[PDB]
């Protein structure tokens, strides 16, 4: 199995000459070849603090990752590498990885501390900011590799294995592992018989896992998006056994709603950036699932949990769904957020320090949406079912509002079944 | 015709007027005396007196 | 209404200065009349001209037919003939109805 | 020793502030290239939201009046060219006031001769010197160096002598005629470059001032036809056509001629200017007369269609001259016709290249308007320069055209008296050059503004650039239309007739100064540029007494 | 003293009272504002929005630093159903954004050259729908009655521009009407 050169949000050339090498959050990095070399020009979005530059290549340089103190440039085939960086305080570097026969650099990474080199067969060669060499290691074929300023993540995946991840940091006197090798249940690419004539073949022979982007949260969790359109998020990383991920978005469902029920095929999802409530992705309309020169606003993306019918919705008929409905989603939305951010702030910390204010409007909004299920069990007369439902409170006055609703709807049983659950609540708390 | 001049309310910005004309008049003073860098809070502050400034010259003169 | 040399009144109508001579002494008294207006404002607030509103702070402005040093207030300008400027809005307001800078 | 980012960071916090900190800036009016690499430095600044001030100044001794009288708390000058060869540190004395100096001027001189103090020696001239010459006179470093501090009776003498070593490497150099060696299009554009701004309009403005030195030299753009490619590529917008789209500046790159505004209008008076192009060859008139009708009325040029005939399908016949100068290439030869050039469009509005766009800008800085009547003549090139400044715009449309009617004209109207001069025979090899005198003619106005006399020797340097392989010696012309006999006479340069090799900018400026030093007996250097200067009418027979036996190239 | 424009506005202040509504942004920069209308806040956060006065937002894009997302009605394919409730109901207009026509005045100057495929598109499908509401005002003022009129969706340009004449012809016939009697 022949591998191919990844880069993060690559986009191969198609039908034309010019591609981008790279894109992320900071900017983009696009190249434009015109008969004998390439001419790589690197925009960003923020004109004001950055100045945008571009330069003549001689080398060929198409692995690029880009973070917020330089750019890093690497060759597949020669193994030479150059990191250049915005500021004038550092002066420009070269040095060249020296590569047998058959191997090939596939992908690059670069830290502000750190500079993470991965081959075709393996082996991870770590550099400082300074260019000492480390101690070299021999592992797994790395095929994918994201960062943000701190930690070490790569995919790992050969012809006689299956999809994993890995976590790890480098550290001042030892690389330590949060996970090592655990498997990853991420979905292959199906190509069939008539994809070898269709226009999206480009796409797939530049990235045959289907690793369309892959980047951080701004919280610090880890995140992954593949050709299945589904995004996952890894919940729990700090406890090794406990590790578990989560789907919070998927696109396939969202297109639907919005085109009022069509069967269309010219709207897509490309994560660019995703800071707990909102991925930012750019509305690509054509044939193409891979952008071009010149780039269309940003819209925003509200994230919503994958749980509905489709007979049910075009029974009850932009597709809109009704408030009983929409309260089991926001029950499932609510929890998952909670508890993530509760873990985050008792273990890390505040980091922009409004933490407390998003906190108490989710908890206020995670009470409230579970009252409207549990008034639809006490018209239904289920008294069993409101039972459960009371167990799942977290703030003491949403207990208050739970006795309301069952005087209202005649049930003086599971009034007294409320007022059991403060006294058990009240008893611990004094422990 | 004309109509009741408001002057409770009138008087109780034009005491506001006065007084963030003078808030901007020591804050640029000691942005000189600290210069031996951000240029947006003092563009804002100076546009936005005046636009309010603005609307009460056309209101007195019809009158 | 009093810009820049507001009792500078001549140079305008000589044929008809004599006959609004008469009228003078009622114009000076609207002249007398807007300078109280001006002060028995409590607030320092404009009433000599900017009625058109102000759209954007940053404006291209060039100059002609005009000479000297003018402007002592909110910094010297420093006129020199034609000679464009790129100043801030509440400057000019004070000119452009002066009439010394000619186009926005 | 000033590195390109670190000059504009500096001039930044210099002047920042919303009050009268104002940074001004200095800029002639007698050069195409100098307006629009300052154009777009203005631009910036807008968006970079700082005031300012823009001056223009004509004159070299007008300089004094239009700074040195009227200055309160400018600490950041700004010029544009001005001072390569006069230091203006002589010219202008400013005592050193508050090391760590309390204000400092820029310059952006664009001159091959330089002055030593004006960088070694630097307190308040911070001159761009980075990497422009590498070899910045490099054998200095012990001439000056040893000036400035400058038994012993045998050792002091050798001492001398060296000095007088020193003496001689000093008189050869600042000895040498001056050009523009790299324009200032180049420099402030590899500025930006390093801060890293992406806008058409700007690669659209930066190719206009290289563009205007293509009359003046040869291989000075030659180094730069890399650079205008890679830069068009690298800044390429879209694969595709992507057609119907309104806006969007689309560049390209198409051949175009010699034979100029052709796009714009006239294959007819093409019929003129196809004639200075055998000016080139042989003529002038005789034979063209006949020989341009074997190439030219083969298609009667229309009315109507000719809007569409020599607008679009032309094509077919510039493929036709594509395929008739393939058949004159191995037998004519003669490739002052065929080039590369450069293009763009508007999406509407017709195309216009860029060679013909430099050419509305210096007639419509020309036309479109005791010691008593220089003073409203100074007036008039000042304001007239300030109507093609704001020519950059979408906005000008109507008065884009104007000028360009206006030039049409203006050829017709220069080869008029070409034509004149020439049959009178007043054209006298004396010894060294040749020696005219243009006493009285018709339409002797278009000659005191002194763009016109460049473009008329443009002419007439041509009429002599046949074979002529002894004397290959520029003129020296006159003329007279104002009192006093002010004479604005000017020299030229020799031409190579695409074959420069031997190095070949100007003897006359050394000799300038030279004929200035003698007796001051109404003689004047007022003007700006050095090869033009004024003389009175009883001292031009003595001015050529002193020439022609001072040899000095 | 104006004695020039005194019975309406002038063009140049119609713009000045919509200008002072708030729409949505997306920051990039990091006290900030005091401006007694203000929300100054922190160093701000990218990807998200904030509700923002717009004619700040104007002049944070001219030193840029920040881009506008433009408001949930401004794409091609939500404008053209406005364009059907229409032309089946000739009685009146359907649905409107009430400010619309001096909202897409002010993005089209560098808030334009940021939204995805807008050219040759949205000028397109805009100025067809100025007129089809002035065709809509032509049959309109034809049904004049007395003292009584209908107008239920207009925008606040076309009351600029309805007004200085459609006063004294109703004015005046309302002479003839009351002196009547």
């Amino acid at each position: 199995f022949r591998y191919m050169p990844f880069s993060p949000a690559g986009t191969p050339f198609g039908f034309t000459d010019r591609r981008y090498l790279t894109m992320n959050e900071v900017g983009y990095v696009s190249t434009v070849k015109n008969s004998e070399q390439y001419s790589i020009t690197v925009s960003f979005f923020d004109v004001g603090r950055f100045r945008e530059y571009h330069f003549e290549d001689l080398f060929g340089y198409d692995l690029c990752f880009l973070n917020e103190k330089g750019t890093l440039f690497g060759q597949s085939k020669t193994g030479q590498i150059q990191y250049r960086p915005h500021d004038s305080i550092h002066s420009n570097w070269t040095k060249i990885i020296p590569l047998q026969a058959g191997e090939r650099i596939t992908s690059v990474a670069a830290t502000p501390v750190r500079v993470i080199v991965g081959t075709s067969l393996g082996y991870f060669r770590s550099f400082n900011q300074f260019g000492v060499p480390f101690a070299v290691e021999k592992t797994s074929p790395i095929v994918a590799l994201t960062a943000q300023n701190y930690r070490v993540f790569s995919v790992h995946y050969s012809q006689f294995h299956g999809l994993s991840y890995s976590l790890s940091e480098l550290g001042t006197s030892s690389k330590r592992y949060y996970k090592r090798e655990c498997p990853l249940p991420m979905s292959l690419p199906n190509i069939n018989s008539d994809m070898k004539k269709d226009a999206n073949l480009d796409y797939y022979n530049f990235n045959p896992m289907g690793i369309k982007s892959l980047f951080f949260s701004s919280y610090g969790d880890p995140c992954i998006f593949g050709s299945d359109n589904t995004l996952l998020l890894l919940s729990k990383w700090r406890s090794p056994e406990e590790s578990k991920w989560l789907p919070i978005l998927d696109s396939n469902m969202e297109i639907w709603k919005m085109s009022g029920g069509k069967e269309t095929t010219d709207i897509h999802v490309w994560p660019l950036a995703l800071a707990y409530d909102t991925l930012n992705c750019i509305l690509v309309k054509g044939k193409h699932i891979w952008p071009e020169f010149p780039l269309p606003l940003p819209s925003e993306m509200e994230i919503r949990m994958p749980v509905f019918v489709k007979s049910k919705l075009l029974e009850e008929n932009e597709i809109q769904i009704p408030v009983s409905m929409a309260a089991e989603e926001e029950y499932l939305r609510s929890k998952v957020l909670s508890e993530l951010l509760t873990d985050t702030l008792e273990n890390d910390g505040e980091m922009y320090g409004n933490e407390n204010e998003v906190l108490a409007a989710l908890n206020g909004a995670y009470d409230k949406a579970l009252l409207r299920l549990f008034a639809s069990a006490c018209s239904d007369q289920n008294v069993e079912k409101a039972l459960s439902l009371a167990h799942e409170l977290k703030q003491d006055r949403a207990l208050t509002a739970a006795v309301k609703i069952s005087e209202r709807a005649e049930l003086p049983s599971l009034v007294k079944k409320i007022n059991n659950i403060r006294e058990a609540r009240y008893e611990q708390q004094l422990k | 015709e004309l109509l009741p001049y408001p002057h409770q309310l009138m008087k109780r910005l034009l005491n506001r007027i006065s007084m963030q004309s003078q808030l901007i008049e020591n804050i640029s003073m000691g942005f000189l005396d600290m210069q031996n860098e951000s240029k947006l809070p003092l563009l804002c502050m100076e546009t936005e007196l005046e636009r309010l400034k603005f609307v009460i010259r056309s209101y007195i003169r019809c009158r | 209404n009093g810009l820049d040399l507001m009792s500078s009144i001549t140079f305008s109508q000589q044929d008809t200065n004599n006959l609004s001579h008469q009228e003078q002494e009622y114009l000076k008294e609207y002249c007398d009349l807007i300078t109280d207006l001006k002060s028995g404002d409590l607030v320092d607030i404009d009433l000599s001209g900017s009625l058109v509103p102000p759209s954007d702070v940053f404006i291209d402005v060039r100059v002609l037919k005009d000479a000297g040093e003018i402007q002592t207030e909110y910094g010297v300008f420093n006129l020199i003939k034609d000679s464009q400027f790129f100043v801030r809005q509440s400057d000019v307001e004070r000119l452009i109805q002066q009439g010394y800078l000619q186009k926005i | 020793i000033s590195q390109f980012s670190e000059a504009y960071n500096k001039i930044l916090r210099n002047s920042s502030s919303h009050s009268s900190c104002q940074l001004v800036i200095f800029v002639s009016c007698l050069n195409i290239d100098a307006l629009c690499a300052t154009k777009m430095l203005s631009l910036l600044f807008k968006k970079q939201l700082v005031q300012s001030q823009i001056v223009p100044i004509f004159g070299y001794s007008e300089l004094r009046r239009h700074y040195s009288q009227l200055d309160d708390n400018i600490n950041s000058l700004l010029l544009v060219g001005f001072g390569g060869v006069i230091d203006l540190e002589a010219f202008l004395e400013i005592d050193p006031q508050e090391q760590s100096f309390r204000r400092d001027i820029y310059v952006l001189d664009a001159h091959r001769p330089w002055n030593l103090d004006n960088i070694f020696g630097s307190q308040i001239i911070q001159c761009f010197d980075d990497g422009t010459v590498d070899d910045t006179l490099g054998e200095q470093k012990e001439a000056y160096y040893k000036l400035l501090e400058l038994n012993d009776l045998s050792k002091r003498k050798q001492r001398k002598k060296q000095i007088h070593e020193y003496e001689g490497v000093l008189e050869e150099y600042y000895s040498q005629g001056t050009t523009v060696v790299n324009s200032i299009s180049a420099q402030i554009y590899s500025l930006l470059s390093a801060i890293g701004e992406t806008n058409l309009s700007n690669l659209w403005l930066n190719i206009l001032g290289t563009t205007s030195l293509d009359i003046a030299y040869a291989q000075v753009y030659n180094r730069l036809y890399p650079l205008l490619q890679d830069e068009v590529k690298r800044l390429t917008p879209s694969s595709r056509n992507s057609v119907k789209t309104p806006d969007t500046l689309t560049l390209n790159i198409q051949p175009d001629y010699y034979l100029f505004l052709l796009r714009h209008s006239s294959l007819y008076d093409s019929f003129y200017y196809s004639n200075y192009v055998n000016a080139k060859l042989s003529l002038w008139n005789e034979n063209g007369k006949k020989r341009l009708h074997k190439m030219f009325a083969r298609m009667g040029i229309p009315l109507s269609t000719a809007q569409e005939t020599w607008l679009y399908m032309d094509h077919s016949i510039k493929r036709e001259l594509g395929i008739i100068f393939d058949k004159n290439l191995d037998r004519y030869g003669l490739q002052d016709i065929i080039r590369d050039g450069f293009v763009r469009t508007l999406g509407y509005r017709g195309s216009i290249s860029a060679s013909e766009f430099v050419e509305a800008l210096t007639a419509l800085l020309e036309v479109g308007n005791s010691a008593q009547k220089l003073t409203n003549l100074r007036k008039r090139w000042v304001s007239n320069f300030w109507l093609s400044w704001d020519a950059l715009d979408d906005r000008k449309v109507e008065l884009l055209n104007r000028g360009i009617q206006l030039a049409q004209d203006l050829q017709r109207a220069i080869f008029n008296t070409g034509v004149a001069i020439l049959e009178k025979k007043l054209i006298k090899h004396l010894r060294i050059y040749r020696l005219c005198v243009l006493q009285d003619g018709p339409d002797l106005d278009l000659y005191r503004n002194p763009l016109t006399l460049l473009r008329l020797g443009n002419w007439l340097i041509e009429c002599c650039a046949e074979s002529e392989d002894k004397q290959l010696l520029p003129m020296v012309l006159a003329s007279i239309d104002e009192n006093t006999d002010t004479y604005l006479v000017a020299g030229l340069t020799p031409r190579y007739p695409r074959g420069t090799k031997k190095p070949i900018l100007n003897n006359f400026s050394m000799a300038f100064q030279q004929i200035t030093a003698e007796t001051d007996a109404k003689v004047r250097i007022d003007n700006f540029e050095s090869s033009i200067i004024e003389i009175r009418r009883e001292d031009l027979s003595p001015f050529l007494e002193k020439l022609t036996l001072s040899g000095l190239l | 003293l104006p004695a020039h424009l005194q019975q309406t506005f002038s063009p140049e202040e119609i713009q000045f009272i919509v200008e002072n509504e708030p729409i949505k942004i997306f920051p990039r920069i990091t006290w900030q504002l005091i401006t007694t209308d203000d929300k100054a806040l922190n160093n701000m956060v990218a990807m998200r929005s904030t509700e923002v006065v717009l004619w700040i937002a104007l002049l944070l894009k001219q030193q840029s630093k920040c881009s506008i997302v433009a408001p949930q009605w401004l794409t091609t394919k939500e404008l053209d159903r406005k364009i059907q409730y229409e032309k089946t109901h000739p009685d009146r207009f359907s649905e409107l954004p009430w400010n619309w026509l001096v909202l897409a005045r002010i993005l089209f100057n560098k808030a334009k050259d940021d939204f995805h495929d807008p050219i040759h598109e949205l000028r397109g499908k805009i100025q067809d729908l100025r007129e089809i509401r002035q065709i809509k005002v032509l049959k309109g003022l034809k049904y004049l009655n007395e003292s009584h009129l209908q107008l239920d969706n207009l925008s606040l340009l076309e009351i600029n521009e309805l007004r200085p004449f459609i006063t004294e012809i109703m004015d005046k016939l309302r002479e003839i009407h009351t002196a009547s009697l």
